[PDB]
This record gives C-alpha cells, structure tokens and sequence, in this order.
C-alpha cells in the first residue's frame, strides 16, 4: 500500500 | 474543529481554501499535506464536509468513497459489538459508520473525542481519507521514476527537481525509495554529469552532487 | 449562530461566501453541502438571512418556500398546540412558523436551543430547507443518468466522472444507484472498454476498472 | 454592536461590505435583508454609521431620512413624556431623536439595550430604517408585475423567475401576492404553457407548473 | 404600507 | 423523495 | 482602540481601509463617517496614526494641523492648570496637548480613559478632528447649491441626487439647508416638473415630490 | 461654523 | 506583540501588510507612520521580523543597522554593567544587544515588558529604528524645500501640496520649519497669488491663504 | 502554535501565506525571517506542514530532509537514551525523531513544550530547518560578492544595493563580511566614486560614504 | 538630527 | 557553516 506524500510529517 | 477543549465550526476561508486547493492542484502530492492542515481536529462532520464540497472529480471522490467502506468495514470486524443497554455514565463504542459520521451526530462525535480516555474519530476517519487520497494521488500520476533522464542541455537541478517530483508522487516504501535513489538517480544522468557523480562515490549526499554537476 | 454557549452574529463573509456560491455554482450538488457548512449552528434568523439574500433565482426560492410551508403545515398536524398559560419556569413549544423563524424572536429561538433538553430548532428548519434545496438541485439537472456514454476516442476517467456527475445529480436512493453503477456504468462504455470490463468481473471495484481501462 | 453582553465597534469589513452592497446592488430587494444581516445587534450609532457612509443615492437617503423622522414623531406621539429627576437606581425613558441616536449618547444606547428589562432601541430604529428602505425599493423598482408576460420562445422557468422578481421588487400584502400569483402567473403565459397549466388545475404548486411546461 | 422584501424571514 | 447529495456526510 | 475594557492596537485593515478610503473617495462626505467609524473607541495615539499615513494632500493635512491647535489652544484657555505635586490616588488633567496625544504617553491616554469618572480624550480629539475635516470637505466642493438646475431631459431622481450631494457638501445649519430646500428644489427644477411641484404645494414631502414628476 | 456630514448621526 | 497583558505572534496580514509598504511606497514620510502602527506593543523579535523581511533596499537595511548599532553602543555607555550573580527575585539589566534582540531570548523580553516595574525594550529599539528610518527618508527625499516654486497656471492649492510633502520630507525643527513656511510659502509663490498673499498679512493660517488664492 | 499557554491549528492563510512566499519569492534570503515569522510557537506538527506543503522545488526539499535528519542523528548521539519504565509523574525524553516529528504524537509535543521546565521542541526543530533552508540559500545565490562592481554610468546606491544583497546571500561570517565591506565595496566602485571614498578615509560609515557619492 | 515625521503623533 | 540571512534578529 502507498507510504503517503508527507515527506517530514 | 475543537481545539484547547471547546467546539467551532469549520470557518468559511477554510472551506473556500480547500475548494481552491482542489481546483487550482487538482491532485498533485502537496494536496494532501494542506487536507491534513486545513482539518486539524475536525470532528468527522467537518471532514465530510470538506469531501462533499468538492465539484467534478466525481471519479476519485467515489475511489475514496470505496476505500472508506472499505476500513470502515476492517473497522467493524476488528471491534465486534456487545448488546446491552448503555449505562448512564458511559457512552456507546462507535461503529465503522459513526467514524465516518454517517450514523452518528455531532455532539456523539464531541462526546467521543473529549471524554476520558479519548477516542480520536476525527484522526482515524482522517487516516482513513488520507489513505484513499494516497490512492488517488498515486494513481493519479501520468510519470514514471523509470522514465526521468537528464537531458544534454539540462541543468542538474532541473533534472533533480522532476526527479524527485516523480518519485514522490509514486510513494513507494522508503527503501524502495532509497533504491531509486541509490541507482536511478545518477544512472539517468547525462553522459558528464553522470561521469562526474560516478567519480564522487556512492555515499555521496545530494548537496555534494548538486554542487558538482552544478 | 451558537457555539459552545455563546450567541454570534452571521458574519460578513460568510455572507459573501453563501452569496458567491449561489452566483458560481448556481444550483449544482456541492452547493447544499457548502450550504450547510456556512450554517453551523445557525439560528432560524441566520437561515432565513441566507435564503432571503439570495437575488435572482426566484422561481426556486419560491420553489423552496413551498417546501417549507409544507414542512411546517406537516410539524404543526404532529404536534398540536395545548391551551394554558405558560408556567414561569418552562416555555413554550415552537409551531411550524416558529421553526422557520417567521413568528418566533430571536431569543425564543436562542432559549429554545440553549435549553435543557434541547429543541433544536435551527437544525429541523435547516434540514427542511435541504428538502427543498433537494428538490431544487434535482430539477435543474439538465442530463439523465441513461444519457450518458463513453466515446470512442474518450478516456475512461473522463467518463466515469460524467457518469457520477449526472448521479450525484439524480439523487435516487442508494439501492437505484446501486443498480445504476452495477448495469449502466459497464454497460454505457465504449466497446474496448466494454469488453475488459466484462472480463474484469461482476463484483470489481472503480480502481480495478480505472487501473484497468487506463 | 453588541453580542453575547460585550460591545464591539463596526467592524472594517462590515462597513466595507455594506458600501459595496450600496454601490453594486443599488436599491435590488436583496440589498435590504444584506443590510439586517450587516447590522444584527447593532446599536442606532453603528446603523447611523452604515447609512452616514453611502456615497451618492442622496434622493433615497434624504427620502430614508423623512421617514425615520415620521416614525420618530409618531413614537413621541404614543409615548408622553414626565417631568421629574431621574432616580439613582433608574434611568430616563428614551425620545424619538434616542432611538435615531442623534440626541443619545451610546453609553445611553448601552445601557438601554442591556438593561433588565431591556428597551431595544437597535431593533426600533433598525425596523424604522427598514420601513423606510421599503418604500425606497418599491418606489425604485422599474417594472409593474401586470406587465411580466411569457414570450413565445422564452422557457418558463426563466418567465416564472422574471415574475417572482417583481413580485418581490412591489412589496404587496399576502394576499394580494396570492392573488397575483393565482391569476397573473398562468393568466400571462404563452400559449401553449398556458393551456397546460389550465389543464393542470387551480390548485397547482409552482413545482408541478415547471414540471409541467419543462 | 409595504410588507417588506423578507419572503422567508 | 430525494436522498441528498451528501456523498459522504 | 480600547472596547468592553481592554486595550488593542489598531488592526491592520483598519489602517489599510482608512488609506484605501482617503486615496479613492480624497475629501467627499462620506469620508468623515467612514473615518469616524474605522476610529471607535480609539485612543489619540490611534487617532494621530491614522492622521499621519495619509500620504499625498498635505496641504488639507496642515489644516487640519492648524484646527487642532486652536483647539488645543481654547481648551488649555478654557482649564487653567493648577500646581501641586499629583496625589498617589490621582492623576494629572491633561493639556491641549495631551489630549492630541503629541506630550502623552499611551498608558496616560488608557489611565484617563478607563477612569472612574471618566475623561474622554480620544472622542474630545476626534471630535475637534471631525471639526478640521469639516472646513477641508466644506472647502474642497466644486459647487454651489445655487448653480444645481434640472435640464430639460433630465429625470428628476438626478437632478434631486445632485441637490443633496452638494447640500451635504456645503455644511450650513440646517434651518438654512431647510430654506434652501424649501426654496431652491422646486425653484430651479426644469419647468414641467417645476409647475407639478408647484401644484403640489408647499407642504409635500420629498417622496411625494419624486413620484410626482416621475 | 460647518454642522458636518452626519445627515444621520 | 504583547496586548492587555498576554503575548501573540505576528499576525501574517501584518507582515504582508509591511512588505506591501515597503514594495509600494519605498521610503516615502508616511512609511514610517505605518510602520509605527504595524507593530504596537511589538518585542524586539517582532521588530527584527519586520526588519529581516524587506527584500532590496539593502543599502538603507545597512544604514539603518548601523544607526541601530551607534543607539546600542550609546546606551551601554550610559548603563554601565555590574557584576553579581542574579537573585531568584530578580532578573538581569538589558544591554544594547539585548534591546535589539540579538544576544535576548523572547521570554527575556516578555519579562522584561511585563515586569512592574517596567522596562520597555520594544519601545526603545522601535524608537532606535525610526531614527534610523528617519535618516534613510531624509536622505532619499529627491527634493529641496528651496527649489518648490508656483507655476504660472498652477493653482495654489497644488503648489501648497508640493511644498509641505517636501517639507514633511526634509524633517528640520518646527522652528526651522515655520521659518520656511513664513517665508518661502508666500515667497516662491506666482506673482497674481504672491500679491494677494503679501496683502494678507503676515499672521494669516492656511485656509485664509488657499481660500484667498483659490 | 502554542500561545499564551493555548495550542492552536495552524490558520488558513498563514498556509496560503508561505506557499504564496515560495511560489514568488523561491529561495531568496528574506524567505527564511518570513518562515521563521510565519511559524512562532509552532509545533513539529506544524512545521512539517508548511515544509510539506510546498509543490515542486524538491531538490531542494530534499537537501533539507537530509539536513534534518544530520541534525537529528546528531542529537541522538549527543543525548543517550536511558532503559527503564516511564514514571507516572514524568514524561520521556524525545529522539531525533521525536524533534522531527516524525514518531511523535502532536500531545506528546504539547506535553514537551508546555512541562515545567520547558523542552522546546518546536524551537530545536525550528533551527535545524533554518540551517537546512540556510544551506539551500547559499547554495541557490546566482552571484559573488567578488563580481559585483559599478558601473560608470550607475548611481552609487543601486551599486551599494546589488553589493549587499549578495553579501547577504553569501551568509558568511560577520568578520569576512566586514573585511568584504572594508575592502571590496570601496574596491569595485567606478573611478570617480572610488577616489572620493579613498579620499573619505577608512573609518567612514555607510552614511557618510552613500551621500558622499550622491 | 531628524525631528521625525510624525505631524500629528 | 553558513551564519543566517537575520541581519538584525
Ligand atoms: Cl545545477
Ligand atoms: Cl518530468
Ligand atoms: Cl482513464
Ligand atoms: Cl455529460
Ligand atoms: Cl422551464
Ligand atoms: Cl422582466
Ligand atoms: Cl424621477
Ligand atoms: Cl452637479
Ligand atoms: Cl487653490
Ligand atoms: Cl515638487
Ligand atoms: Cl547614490
Ligand atoms: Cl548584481
């Protein structure tokens, strides 16, 4: 499943 | 929202803001970030909210519907329900529908989230959504981290820019990441540049490289 | 409006927002979510305030008036009026004009929600002008739902968001939509597509068909 | 103005938002409940502000003005005033110039307004000056609803919205608005619509006519 | 007198 | 009567 | 501003609106409402701020300087001060100058402010402001009531607009304002309209008049 | 002395 | 700022609102004002702030640190430093870095401003500033109040507007400053306008002179 | 952020603000005060989300992800963690990643920068990202201090003003910016302009060199 | 020096 | 390392 787009949060 | 605990509704220009974010990135990776931002303890009624304001992109509002079926049931089936009736000093334990707010008013979402102990229904309908807007935003995305080569006449910052602009709409694991990374990154090189990173080594770190080929 | 209590007037730009909304949007589906986003806890006084600022359009406002007089007429035959004076400790019990904030004052509305328990009139008066806004945005659809096909050179996501555009439009129950989605969608597309969907199955999600016909 | 009780000062974008009203909407229908919800709990010193402020329409303002001296005079006529010093625990009941606010200060106002029981000075001026805002839109309104006709290639919706638009814009009681609407409405319609609406019968809703001539 | 342009208010 | 066009509320 | 008492500095749209408002609308009438409005409750200290970001028409500036020194200079005449050291349970009256806010400290303004009895120095500032404005917007008219003549195909409801606009400009008592409307209205209108308002009579108020040569 | 602009006021 | 007493961050409108005067008016007089009035109660961080987000004009940003350094090496001169450890009732003695905020950390200005008694480091660094500020205005004023002379076809009141904008650039004494306008106003006036101002007299006020000339 | 202590969301505009400053003003040197401006008080939580927020520029992001996790395994290795069991009076002491935000809930933040005596989380956070934005802009700066130089025809002021904003992109140390100062600004300038400042001496202030070559 | 700007302050 | 672009904070 996809690891989101937050990159530092 | 509720915020430190008293109960506001969700003002105008945020609302306003998110319909502008949607027309304006359409479903870009940093829509998600800012949803996230304009929706810090909302209550389940504000994120409904901010997801039934949205005109057009009727498709990937109905994915999102499926996906939050979809942990709502998981929901559900991990938390299996106990009959009897409520005791007056308690409150019910909410079902996969009163996370999402389908079935549950507002003050039973309130009740839920400043009681003690908490149940933060508004952060896990929250993840919910952000899960199905992951899926959105992933299949969303028209490039492919396979197809990102340095041009000849293209600057190393450029090239770095589209890089990792792929790389994070595709959100592979971060050692997936790290790989492509690790390889693609100075493999799609132009023929001086990728020269140039190949001689400086492979612990190398992207400010080096920038200040390299720049 | 009254949030936790303390009584507020409706402020200019939300205002400026309901009015926007009406003059963009006229009467799509999202303008009665942002509709009821910009009347959270609102009063009778703040509902009737959006409604009657609303210029041009007079057919549907009078369209919903209508509504709203049947829905009063259908309160008051519920719940009919008992004769005697009021005691100095209660109050007295709103009718159908008192709903819609024609015959009550503004602090007969404000005891009539802070009370304990409650009668919210705000929220009965704001659900009877969504009936009627319902009925509104359902009549000014101008397409059909069996209108709707896939062309031949046309993307498939483009036409799954024609489709669940005129949907949401229709507003049929959720079982009719049910069948819309399982017969029409799959079978309104064009012959490619068609036919993958037909391999693809009966019980597929709207990813799978997207991720397939893409 | 004042809210739950604490005073305010007007706001920068009320005042702001009411010469844009002014200067946009000129003298629509619409601008007079803009101008109520502009105005909730104001004291006579900020609803003064909000007329003192409109540039131009000097005609209409000195119009306003008669009429707010008018219903000032009638109110000194109904309530007679009485010699004598003002107590220590009381205070002096208010003229027709107090309730305008040119001969009251706003402490005064204050006081009047917050008093138990409480003599709304804000609310009496605010009728006054939309009593005279009434007269100032019906006797600026262009059109008669006599001569609101159905062209032979117009839609009905489009003539139901021309009709409800002067309708509003006259300002007639009830029942001579039901009466406009039951005789007027289908007596002024094309042919062809107007037969259909013959056919549909006298106690037809406003839905069922645009259903039917749809 | 003019009954005002409030239809719903 | 209709159902709404609350898709998710 | 200090409102119910608590002390704010002035916001920034306040000061951004009253710029705004002196850059488009420069001296007409309606600029001293407006200034009277984006100043409620404020201190000297406020009233001097926004004095003093007006850029351009320093010339109307050194005017109103000049107004707020005779009126300093008659106030300090009409308080002679009296020596003594100030009692640990009292405080100093304030000069002309302090009252302009140019040898007080902001503390002293809020001290005399919030006193128990109070000493209004921000409203005594603003009004001898209010009187400095007043020679500028009188001085800066164009016109004349006395040249304000109907044409010949000009409706009445202009010719009435411009009369007002240059009555309110010209400031006189309003015993000369109701001569000259008594007078001059009727007695320059174009000659049609002029003999209808003729056998109106003399007694006809201006609605009256208006709907009578429409 | 001018009588301002407040017509109202 | 810290407002009646409770400390706030800088608001965004108001450092948008700064550096749209900066971008917009460079260093006219009136920038100053505004300045004042964006940063009431303001601590040092927040002037810092203000200072830190000017973009260009880094040749007056330079200036304006080295007069913000001359204050600061000056009030170390004036306020010799003791040594001693500091009582657990007490708090350090600021020194000229410190009231810039360079070597102080926010809470030390906090307990510097809220301490009884007071110490007001946001006041003096604000007034080190507008000297420096008022050193960059004098110096960028293009004009001398000498070369300001009436045209042949200029009307007074524009003449009267050049010279006090650059005599309220060139910010000599009120002395000085009544010096020029006694004698330079009438002086460099054009021969029509000059005769009438010499038969005026010599103790004549502006509006005498401008209504005499008009 | 955490006011005075009240934690809030962060606002929609404060949002819309920094993305609107990186859209314009991308990487130059005032982007970091008004970073830091826009994010007082803030949580890790918060400045997670601006940096997130931003779209495209993700070379640079990254160069600021690695910076971040430098200064984080950098903390890590200089404070130990310490085995054992959480008392029930006490809270644990954060990682690297708990600074970052990363694996740290948004009460855990609120619970480390409100405790007696503080962990400023936000402000450790908060200087690491000023550091990595630091590096960013150093590196993004076109220009060197060592090729700007006046041009024969070029005032001294835009010389001095091209001269600074380099010096201030370059970031270096104050004793290398005051020899740059010291030696090249009175180097580079044009032949005229560079005798008159050999000719001020080598104490002259900045002042005194810019109305020297006026 | 500058007496300042402020005409009014 | 670099040393800031804060001027005067
Ligand atoms: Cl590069
Ligand atoms: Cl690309
Ligand atoms: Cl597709
Ligand atoms: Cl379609
Ligand atoms: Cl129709
Ligand atoms: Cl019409
Ligand atoms: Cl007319
Ligand atoms: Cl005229
Ligand atoms: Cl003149
Ligand atoms: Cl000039
Ligand atoms: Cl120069
Ligand atoms: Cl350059």
């Amino acid at each position: 499943s996809p690891s989101g787009v937050f990159t530092f949060g | 929202p509720i915020v430190q605990m008293v109960h506001q509704a969700i003002s105008p220009r945020t609302l306003n803001a998110w319909v502008k974010v949607v027309e304006e990135k359409a479903f870009s990776p940093e829509v998600i970030p800012m949803f996230s931002a304009l929706s810090e303890g909302a209550t389940p009624q504000d994120l409904n909210t901010m997801l039934n304001t949205v005109g057009g992109h009727q498709a990937a509002m109905q994915m999102l519907k499926e996906t939050i079926n979809e942990e709502a049931a998981e929901w559900d089936r991990l938390h299996p329900v106990h009959a009897g009736p409520i005791a007056p000093g308690q409150m019910r334990e909410p079902r996969g529908s009163d996370i999402a707010g389908t079935t549950s008013t507002l003050q039973e979402q309130i009740g839920w989230m400043t009681h003690n102990p908490p149940i933060p229904v508004g952060e896990i309908y929250k993840r919910w959504i952000i899960l199905g807007l992951n899926k959105i935003v992933r299949m969303y995305s028209p490039t492919s981290i396979l197809d990102i080569r340095q041009g000849p006449k293209e600057p190393f910052r450029d090239y770095v820019d589209r890089f990792y602009k792929t790389l994070r709409a595709e959100q592979a694991s971060q050692e997936v990441k790290n790989w492509m990374t690790e390889t693609l990154l100075v493999q799609n090189a132009n023929p001086d540049c990728k020269t140039i990173l190949k001689a400086l080594g492979p612990g190398a770190t992207l400010e080096e490289m920038m200040t390299a080929c720049q």
